[PDB]
């Protein structure tokens, strides 16, 4: 979910970071 | 005669789709926004029309009605509410992996019955 900060409160374009 | 903060078309024409749609509005400003341009859904879209959706930076954590630690302040994908991840019934802690939803939609999910 997009939080009120770095998430830019908008659907970006994915990010290279596999969940541990 | 307003327009959406994204395409800025209007409440009769969307300059992101080319479709006519009523613009949403903020409470602290009154800025409009196309539920489509906003990425809303029929639920979010309707919800924002029910209350004061507010324009993101105004979209305070309904739970605290503040927005202080907005750094966590999520935005529901069924109403577009504002919840500091550590205010939620089941606190998020870290931005949900997939789709996140506030309590309003759920409360609506149950109350929708007879
Ligand atoms: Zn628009
Ligand atoms: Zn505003
Ligand atoms: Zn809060
Ligand atoms: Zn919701």
């Amino acid at each position: 979910a997009r939080t009120k900060q770095t998430a830019r409160k908008s659907t970006g374009g994915k990010a290279p970071r596999k969940q541990l | 005669g307003s327009y959406c903060d994204f395409c800025l078309g209007g409440s009769n024409m969307n300059k992101k789709s080319g479709r006519p749609e009523e613009l949403v509005s903020c409470a602290d400003c009154g800025r409009s926004g196309h539920p489509t341009c906003l990425q809303f859904t029929l639920n979010m879209t309707e919800a924002v029309k029910t209350y004061k959706w507010q324009c993101i930076e105004c979209k305070s954590c309904i739970l605290c009605g503040t927005s202080e630690n907005d750094d966590q302040l999520l935005f529901c994908d069924d109403c577009d509410r504002g919840y500091h991840m550590y205010c939620l019934n089941p606190p998020v802690a870290e931005p949900p992996e997939g789709s996140w939803s506030c309590h309003l939609c759920w409360e609506l999910l149950k109350e929708k019955a007879s």
